[PDB]
């Protein structure tokens, strides 16, 4: 469970990097945090995995609903390369989306802390496997990275969307639900953690570079993504790599398996089975 | 950082996380006081504790649960109780690290 | 979608399609507008050079080399407009494009709920039935005797006539019903 | 998110065409050809169709872009596709 | 039972003496009433089974098949009403008489005490089926299909007669109650292994095994519909019933004469479902699915455990209902396009959004949906096979995967997609052919609500 | 219901013992729930009970009397064998229901003891394992065609094994 | 060059040595192709939008396909090596493999039973 | 409501006020519950340096 | 206690009320998405009460609402494991589903068959609450496969395109 | 329909090749039967093993969502090469290097998990001490039996 | 606007309470809950038995 969850948490995180569709980015965020929870089950700490379930719910709901507001506002277009300057043209959606991204990262008091802090504390205070620790930490950094990627390419740069502006954030069937999920994503982890009965005993006697490792590494991922997404603003013809396509494509796992495995299956199902 | 010391250099004298009571308990100890419990078995059971949870520091947990039940609204009522449980558990963890370092210093006594 | 392609497909539109998809993949790489504008001007310079060669055995190899160096820099996730192939919203509303002939099976309780529509529809169908035979005759008396032909669908020359094979172009369901 | 009309389409197409700087704001008309009446190339026509595409937010296929050589032809194409009149 | 099969005989004069305009109605309504009065024999307040005479009995394995046979007749009769509507009245009535003969003979089979009664009736069922397939099939391959379907059966069944005759000459009675309480252990010789094979390889042909199944696609594909309903719903189960009855006198030979047949069933189930994954013909896809299902029943009866016989009964009834339902659903489109090719018409759910729900439910019955008597059977025989050998789940899981695949592929490439706009002949729907699917599905829901009945001898 | 077949230890609950000068929304919602839901429902059930008692009807259990077992039965006499097989099948169904009762006891004990269950739920555990081993030495390795004769052959083989064992000094 | 096709991930129209031939012998080929395409297109349309066409279109190519894949098989089946051996393998090989698998399992099970060992502490229902 | 072409549209007080309110409430919550409970920087308890400990405490002979 | 069990069962009953009225002739004459949204809201408000009770007393009840069938010493029966996880997930799922219902009433207009979308969401939530509250594993598998099919049907909402079906 | 319009056997003569291609509506210089290994393939054409994704998406085909026309010979494998099932479309990256990269990444992951299993990362601390003989009685103790008094020390 | 409540919340609660009280709590082991988690220093409602306190910590 540990090794598999850590593999997922690395893979889907590095694959979210260099994705343009928002919905796929949030999907890989789900997969990454879910790999983190399976990593938690890799040790005898499942209740913390369940806290992460209950907290992940609010983040993902709010993020997808902010995305859907951004989408249905303009046409069906879902890709950050044509989204532009959303801090200003949609203040409400941007505010809620940034709250959700910050809480997805281990921000210290927004329901992502109340699990993820204990998660990383547990995983660097356990004697299981070092590669899993390392790649989960890298994956947390990558969480900060792609959150910053959305916040940059969607919410900070200049407009890339078409010039006919038909935005309407004003509808009570839109603002009230994300408002409820925002009060959730700010309060519910505090409430739950301070109301549940104590189980899955925590360890907290340890150096300072382990109690602040999630905060440090998330901040550092934010810094790296900010710098690297500023690097594209200047003029220089960037090139494809052997990297950046293992991420853009999904390690070629679909592009291989989904066209060999059904190929051999169906060929063996016609010939060698029916017509033989 | 106490893993370099066995995987990279100076191996086979640093302790394994298993077999931590390798040497006998009373080596170098002329007298010994065994650890005590204050939460008896019936209290510790009837409070419906989990097996991982009913260690030497269970009495402060019982106190915390008494708080969290009686003063249920105002779930922020007793933080001092959780502080006492956390403090006793920190001291248990310090005893555990102390046994580690005892065994570490004693594997150097051999050589 | 509306115009059907030829067989030969000469050099010029090969080059132009290359120019188009290259500029688009560049737009994908160069996300910001200033960068895309700069490198688009540079690409138009690259195409303007070698614009006049008069060597159809040099321009073709230039084409092949350019297509190869395009494929070695093909963006893996390029931009795709929605309502276009390979993209979102492409055949989304195809579940909501019901044809016209399904109204022929309606009951006289729903048709009574929309009388003027069917009043116009019956005379539409009458128009169709009247123009069909002359339309068939026109297509028959304009066949290329050498044998070769295209999906060109000649128009109506006279008055009172209708442009042949129109009931599937006209009456095509709307794109957002 | 309201619909679009034939006059609106015409206005937007000429708005886009009045900023290429090879077509000056004058010298153009709704029937004005590009090559013969304004001295334009083929690649310029491709750029123009790109401008229409990223204006209206949809693709003109290349086979049909080869035919569009007057702004009224563009307006007719977008009008037939998006089903504008009613 | 006599009160069930005398009215069934009176349904024949009801056909011939009625008006041409009031013959489908009367016979349909009275057939529904036969089905109703076929519920008295579910009054089993005790462990002892229901003997009405030396001829007739009824156990909890007989009764579901009895009720299903009496219940299918109205459904066959209404499904058979669009085609042969322009047929002459005598031809209609001959069709009706053949279906009622099937009803009567099949009830007599499932109610029989002796094995010879069961034999002569199990073979008399061939004549109506052959007539239906041949005089009312639409294509020209129906003749070869009838020949296959007849001669596979007869080849398997002649040794069965020889073995029953031997058992009579050895014991004296050939009755099933007495063969139960008086069964001598067998000496384990070749002369008895041949007896095992002679007793079994008539039913194994009819179920069918994968080594021998070529009669079932050729018949399902070419029988009009009602023949397909029956051939999918109870003629295959007419072999499972026989195995469950006759295996009691073959112990201990079933411990080692069953390996080949369990193995053939399992591997050939995988083979058949893989075929279903890739098959141009819809009416053949249903048939190969039926093979892939009945193979589990073969293996289950071979294992002879309580869970296994139980799940076999459940799967029998469930498969019968859902397969008849799927054949009806395919016929619903065949009555318009007149083509069995599935990829022809592939964008429905626009015109037929309600039939497309019956499609979905029929498929979910087919694949292992849990709150369903399909998954109960499949699961219990999977558990029996795992007890038998843990290495069989590796095959059952492959089957489960492929069985989700071909069913959802059927649904998608038949309903979902873009409508074939060149089909003006897609008439809206028939209240008749909607009531058909409702009458196929409502029993599944009821039996899922109470599967205490649908189990067998062992529960 | 019958607390000797289905035993239930008494539900000793601690007194509330509150510390806050603040309210608990549970209790007042319980008062409202009672005086809204429990009172008309109890009225309806008392009405239904008195209408039962107006015209009360009784039913019985059908005590089945024992019969010559199959060991007292001759090879071939199908009537005696039928009666013996019937009483065996009756006892068999009863044994399954006994096993169900004991499994139910085990589950309920596991839930009420909850977390500290593997020290004070051992009584029902052993009462389950013993009857399980009985069922295993009584009905297990048969098949769908179980019968009194097959159980008897099994018992006989096992008694033979036991005799061969106790033969050893 | 820097692209290696395969049975999957085929070579595009953009990089084949063909699609750039400007010979006079490929052109008439492509032109006869387009002519056939357009002939059958005008046939399908003249049948599509004919009023009094109440039925559907029969589509004989699909019928030829189904017949080639259903009934034209055994007439053209000729037994050969790589047919007979392939059929013998694909018929009787998995059969024997699973035979020995299950046989080993059952034999081991009855051995460990009759030795009086096997852990069946709660197996009741089987 | 109306659309606007190539220009920045007029913004409603509702959406901007609500966004500002949610964001400021988030920052209030963070400042409040970080000022009070600053146990993410370090806990109430110190990680003791073990190397500087004695051996009498551990009971080791030479 | 009665309150706990009553609330647990009442959640499912409220969630089934929309699926009942969908099979009626009353999807017209009302606003079905608002009715469903309100059902989810009331279900959440009711689910809070078990949550508070558990946070207070920590009892972890177990219900066996209905007996289905006996199979030779195997009593298949509908039964709910109403522990920490079940209540805390039920409340959260209902919160998120109320919000998603309002959103899906804003989004998904331009769709005539929005009521089918709403009904499918309710059915997913019901299968999820079965999966989440289960004490058996047959019941848990019911919810498992129900989630699976619901995803098939909602991913393949726009059944015209041949990528949603894939 | 009839025989001359349906398939048959391998043509094995130029005039039969021509008749078969005219039947299947093909150009005779494009007709190419299967190689007569001895199977169900008769005169049915071999077509290129290319999927229906590679067909022009913008052309309004007569069979939409299938990318075919009312004639247009059907590949033998038009039950697997459809848009819904299998895609032989090109990729920007080649099959060989894609498989190499994927398998190498997976193998390196496995190797490093093994390396982490043999080089674990344990906090420098002992094991937890449980008071009553590792809770002998609270884990199925058999109280009648005497326990094993294992004891810890301060 | 509480007609929605009285016609969607109260009637099902009435039926459900009837079921739970007279067809589930009657049958033996339908409703089963953990122990109510007593603590030292409380009097018990069922018997008045006072649990004693824990021995004093240092
Ligand atoms: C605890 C364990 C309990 C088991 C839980 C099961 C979990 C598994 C979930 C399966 C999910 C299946 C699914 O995806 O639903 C597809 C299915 C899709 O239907 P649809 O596409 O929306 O129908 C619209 C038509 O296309 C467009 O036509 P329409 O608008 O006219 O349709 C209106 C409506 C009309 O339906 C009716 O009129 C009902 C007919 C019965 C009338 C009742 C008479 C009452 C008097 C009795 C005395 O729908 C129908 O026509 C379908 C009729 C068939 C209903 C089958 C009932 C299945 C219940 C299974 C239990 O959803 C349903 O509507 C089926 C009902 C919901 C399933 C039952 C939910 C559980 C209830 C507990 C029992
Ligand atoms: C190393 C670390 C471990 C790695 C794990 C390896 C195990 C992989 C397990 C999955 C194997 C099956 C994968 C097939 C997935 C699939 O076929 O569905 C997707 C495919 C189309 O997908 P897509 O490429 O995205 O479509 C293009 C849209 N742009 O859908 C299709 O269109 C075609 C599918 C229909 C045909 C299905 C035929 C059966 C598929 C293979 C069954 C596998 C059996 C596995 C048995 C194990 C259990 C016993
Ligand atoms: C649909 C799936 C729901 C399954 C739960 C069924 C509960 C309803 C029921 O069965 O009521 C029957 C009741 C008494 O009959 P009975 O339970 O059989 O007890 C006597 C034993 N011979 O007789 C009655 O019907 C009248 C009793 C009045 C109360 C009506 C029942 C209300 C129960 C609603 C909550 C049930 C739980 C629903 C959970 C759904 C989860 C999918």
């Amino acid at each position: 469970m540990l090794c598999l969850g850590a593999l997922t948490t690395l893979f889907t995180a590095i694959c979210a990097l260099t994705q343009n569709d928002i919905k796929k980015i949030i999907a890989f965020s789900t997969s990454s945090q879910l790999g983190l929870m399976m990593v938690t089950l890799g040790m005898n700490q499942p209740h913390l995995a369940f806290l992460h379930i209950c907290t992940h719910a609010f983040f993902k709901a709010m993020l997808f609903m902010c995305s859907g507001s951004i989408i249905h506002s303009l046409a069906d277009e879902q890709d950050i390369r044509k989204m532009g300057n959303i801090t200003k043209i949609m203040p409400f959606t941007s505010s809620c989306l940034v709250i959700g991204s910050l809480a997805l990262t281990g921000m210290p008091f927004l329901t992502g802390f109340y699990s993820k802090d204990l998660i990383i504390e547990a995983i660097n205070t356990c004697n299981t496997n070092a590669w899993a620790l390392l790649i989960t930490l890298i994956a947390t950094s990558m969480t900060a990275m792609y959150s910053m990627r959305i916040i940059y390419f969607v919410t900070m740069t200049k407009p890339r969307f078409p010039p006919l502006i038909s935005i309407n954030e004003n509808d009570p069937d839109l603002m009230n639900p994300i408002k409820r999920l925002a009060f959730g994503s700010i309060f519910a982890g505090f409430v739950i953690s301070y109301n549940i009965p104590p189980t899955s005993i925590p360890v907290l006697t340890m150096p300072w570079f382990l109690k602040t490792t999630a905060l440090i590494i998330s901040v550092l991922g934010f810094l790296i993504a900010l710098e690297l997404n500023n690097l594209t603003m200047k003029l220089s013809m960037n090139k494809a790599n052997p990297y950046s396509s293992f991420s853009t494509l999904l390690g070629f796992f679909p592009s291989i398996i989904h066209r060999i495995t059904p190929m051999k299956s169906l060929n063996l199902s016609l010939k060698t089975s029916l017509t033989l | 950082a106490h893993l370099t010391r066995r995987y990279l250099w100076d191996a086979s004298v640093e302790p394994d996380p298993e077999k931590i009571p390798s040497f006998p308990p009373d080596l170098g100890f002329p007298e010994r006081k065994e650890r005590v419990m204050v939460a008896t078995q019936q209290e510790m059971m009837d409070a419906q504790l989990t097996l991982q949870q009913r260690d030497y520091c269970a009495h402060y947990l019982i106190r915390l649960l008494k708080c969290k039940r009686d003063s249920f609204p105002n779930f922020l009522a007793c933080k001092h109780e959780q502080h006492d449980w956390d403090y006793c558990e920190h001291l248990d963890y310090v005893k555990r690290m102390k046994e580690f370092e005892r065994e570490r210093r004693l594997l150097q006594r051999k050589k | 979608a509306f115009c059907a392609p030829p067989a030969y497909l000469t050099h010029q539109q090969k080059v132009l399609r290359l120019y188009k998809r290259a500029l688009r993949h560049l737009e994908s790489w160069c996300i910001h507008r200033d960068k895309y504008r700069y490198f688009a001007c540079l690409m138009r310079a690259r195409f303007e050079e070698h614009k006049n060669e008069k060597d159809m055995m040099r321009a073709t190899q230039l084409l092949r080399e350019a297509e190869e160096e395009f494929w070695q820099n093909q963006h893996p996730q390029p931009y795709i407009f929605p309502d276009s192939p390979g993209g979102t919203s492409f055949e989304r509303y195809e579940c909501y494009k019901v044809p016209e002939w399904c109204l022929d099976y309606w009951h006289p309780s729903e048709k009574a709920m929309y009388p003027d529509y069917f009043s116009k529809r019956e005379q539409w169908k009458k128009l169709r039935m009247e123009s069909w035979d002359r339309e068939v005759k026109q297509l028959q008396e304009e066949t290329s005797p050498d044998g070769i032909m295209t999906e060109a669908l000649p128009p109506a020359r006279r008055e009172g006539d209708l442009p042949p094979l129109w009931w599937h172009i006209v009456t095509r369901p709307r794109e957002r019903p | 998110a309201p619909p679009l009309t034939l006059d609106g389409i015409k206005d937007r197409v000429l708005y886009v065409l009045k900023l290429y700087d090879k077509i000056d704001p004058e010298k153009l008309s709704v029937n004005s050809h590009f090559m013969k009446d304004l001295g334009l190339d083929s690649l310029d026509q491709v750029e123009i169709i790109m401008a229409m595409e990223d204006e209206f937010g949809f693709e003109i296929p290349d086979i049909d872009a080869e035919k569009l050589m007057c702004p009224q032809e563009i307006v007719d194409y977008i009008a037939d596709k998006k089903d504008v009149y009613e | 039972m006599l009160k069930i099969i005398l009215p069934s005989l009176m349904l024949l004069p009801l056909t011939w003496l009625s008006s041409p305009k009031k013959t489908w109605t009367n016979v349909t309504s009275y057939s529904f009433l036969i089905s109703l009065t076929s519920l008295t024999l579910l009054w089993q307040t005790d462990e002892n089974y229901k003997n009405f005479s030396n001829m007739f009995s009824s156990d909890p394995l007989s009764t579901p098949l009895i009720i299903l046979t009496a219940w299918l007749l109205p459904l066959m009769l209404m499904a058979s009403q669009n085609h042969l509507k322009k047929d002459n009245n005598v031809l209609q009535k001959l069709y009706i008489s053949m279906l009622i003969s099937l009803q009567i003979l099949l009830i007599m089979t499932f109610s029989a005490t002796e094995l010879i009664m069961f034999y002569i009736l199990f073979e008399a069922t061939l004549i109506p089926t052959l007539i239906i397939i041949t005089r009312w099939g639409n294509q020209t391959e129906r003749l070869n299909a009838g020949i296959y379907f007849l001669f596979y059966t007869l080849i398997g069944s002649i040794p069965l007669l020889i073995a029953l005759i031997l058992i009579q000459n050895h014991v004296g009675t050939l009755n099933l109650m007495i063969l139960s309480f008086t069964t001598h252990t067998l000496d384990a010789s070749w002369s008895n292994n041949l007896l095992w094979l002679a007793c079994m390889m008539a039913f194994l042909i009819k179920m069918p095994l994968y080594g021998v199944h070529l009669w079932l696609p050729k018949a399902h594909v070419e029988a009009p519909i009602a023949g397909s309903m029956i051939l999918a719903a109870i003629l295959l189960k007419l072999g499972s019933y026989g195995m469950i009855r006759i295996s009691i006198i073959l112990d201990p030979l079933t411990k080692y004469m069953a390996y080949p047949f369990i193995l053939l069933s399992l591997w050939g189930m995988i083979m058949t479902s893989s075929i279903c994954l890739r098959q141009t013909d819809l009416k053949s896809l249903i048939a190969y699915s039926s093979v892939s299902h009945m193979a589990l029943v073969i293996a289950s009866i071979m294992i002879q455990t309580p869970w296994s016989f139980m799940g076999a009964t459940m799967l029998m009834i469930a498969h019968g209902l859902t397969s008849s339902l799927l054949f009806c659903l395919a016929n619903s489109n065949y009555e318009r396009i007149h083509s069995r090719t599935m990829i022809m018409a592939r964008g429905l759910q626009m015109v037929f959004p309600l039939m497309a729900t019956w499609w979905l439910m029929a498929s979910l019955a087919n694949l292992a949906l849990p709150p369903s008597i399909n998954l109960m059977g499949e699961l219990f025989i999977t558990m029996s096979l795992f007890s038998w050998s843990n290495f069989t789940i590796i095959l059952m899981g492959i089957n489960i995967i492929i069985t989700g695949m071909y069913s959802m592929y059927m649904i998608i490439t038949t309903q979902r997609g873009k409508l074939t706009n060149h089909m003006i002949n897609l008439q809206p729907s028939h209240t008749r052919e909607l009531t058909l699917m409702a009458l196929h599905m409502i029993p599944l829901i009821l039996l899922t609500t109470s599967p205490k009945l649908i189990t067998g001898l062992t529960m | 219901w019958d607390k000797d077949v289905y035993p239930e230890p008494p539900s000793r609950t601690p007194a509330p013992s509150p510390q806050t000068s603040l309210p608990n929304p549970i209790t007042y919602l319980t008062k409202a729930y009672d005086l809204v839901v429990d009172w008309p429902v109890t009225l309806v059930r008392e009405f239904i009970e008195r209408q039962h008692a107006k015209n009360r009807t009784y039913y019985y259990h059908r005590q089945y009397r024992r019969v010559p077992d199959i060991t007292e039965c001759k090879e071939g006499d199908v009537l005696c064998i039928y009666e013996a097989e019937m009483q065996w099948r009756r006892d068999f169904k009863v044994d399954q229901e006994i096993m169900n009762i004991i499994q139910e006891r085990l589950k309920a004990c596991q839930q009420r003891e909850g977390e500290n269950y593997q020290q004070n739920c051992a009584k029902e555990l052993e009462q389950f394992t013993k009857v399980t081993k009985a069922y295993q030495d009584r009905y297990l390795d048969l098949g769908a065609y179980y019968s009194a004769r097959k159980c008897l052959a099994k018992q006989k083989q096992r008694m033979l094994e036991e005799r061969k064992a106790a033969r050893q000094e | 060059s820097k692209y290696k096709p395969a049975p999957l991930a085929t070579l595009p129209s953009t990089l084949d040595p063909a699609e750039y031939d400007v010979s006079p012998e490929t052109r008439r080929a492509q032109v006869e192709r387009l002519s056939i395409r357009a002939r059958l297109k005008r046939e399908y349309l003249l049948q599509y939008n004919d009023p009094k066409r109440v039925s559907h279109i029969e589509d004989p190519a699909l019928i030829r396909w189904t017949y080639a894949r259903s009934a034209n098989i055994y007439p053209n089946f000729r037994p050969t090596p790589k047919n007979s051996l392939l059929g013998a393998v694909a018929g009787f090989g998995p059969l024997i493999f699973w035979y020995y698998v299950f046989k080993t399992d059952r034999d081991r099970k009855e051995r460990l039973i009759q030795e009086g060992k096997l852990d069946r502490k709660f197996n009741i229902s089987y | 409501i109306q659309p606007r072409y190539r220009e920045f549209p007029q913004l409603t007080r509702s959406q901007v006020i609500q966004g500002e309110f949610l964001s400021s409430l988030m920052w209030f919550w963070i400042l409040w519950r970080f000022w009070h409970d600053s146990d993410a920087v370090l806990g109430h308890f110190s990680y003791p340096d073990p190397s500087q400990w004695t051996d009498e405490e551990l009971g080791i002979p030479p | 206690m009665n309150i706990f069990t009553t609330s647990i069962l009442l959640i499912f009953i409220l969630l089934l009320s929309p699926i009942l009225i969908s099979m009626s002739n009353l999807i017209k004459h009302i606003n079905f998405p608002l009715y469903t949204t309100t059902s989810i809201k009331f279900s959440f408000i009711i689910s809070l009460l078990p949550l508070l009770m558990f946070f207070h007393n920590n009892m972890e009840y177990m219900i066996t609402t209905w007996h289905w069938v006996t199979m030779n010493s195997m009593e298949l029966k509908m039964s709910f494991k109403t522990d920490f996880f079940s209540i805390l997930f039920t409340s959260v799922a209902l919160f998120v589903t109320w919000s998603i219902m309002q959103f899906s009433s804003w989004y998904m207009h331009s769709d005539p068959n929005i009521n089918r979308f709403i009904k499918y969401l309710t059915l997913f939530l019901i299968t999820m609450l079965i999966l989440t509250s289960a004490n058996n594993m047959f019941q848990l598998f019911i919810g498992w496969e129900g989630v699976g099919i619901m995803s098939f049907l909602l991913i393949g909402w726009w059944y015209g395109r041949t990528d949603a079906n894939t | 329909m009839t025989k001359d319009m349906l398939p048959g056997s391998y043509p094995r003569t130029p005039e039969e090749r021509a008749a078969a291609a005219k039947k299947y509506n093909m150009r005779v210089e494009d007709y190419e039967p299967y190689p007569d290994d001895g199977m169900g393939y008769g005169d049915y054409p071999m077509l290129p093993n290319r999927s229906q994704h590679e067909r022009d998406p913008w052309y309004q085909w007569d069979h939409s969502e299938l990318r075919m026309n009312w004639g247009e010979p059907i590949h033998w494998d038009l039950d697997m090469y459809i848009r819904n099932r299998v895609d032989t479309s090109p990729t920007p990256v080649s099959w060989d290097v894609m498989c190499k990269h994927l398998f190498g990444f997976v193998a390196f992951m496995v190797f490093m998990f093994w390396v982490g299993h043999v080089f674990p990362s344990y906090q420098p601390v002992g094991p937890k001490q449980y008071p009553y003989n590792n809770l002998y009685l609270e884990r199925g103790g058999d109280p009648t039996k005497e326990p094993e008094p294992v004891v810890h020390y301060d | 606007s509480s007609l929605f409540a009285v016609s969607h919340v109260l009637i099902p609660m009435w039926f459900v309470h009837y079921y739970v009280k007279y067809h589930m709590a009657t049958k033996p082991y339908t409703i089963v809950s953990s122990k109510p988690r007593i603590f030292p220093g409380d009097t018990i409602l069922e018997t008045g038995e006072v649990i004693p306190p824990m021995r004093d910590f240092p």
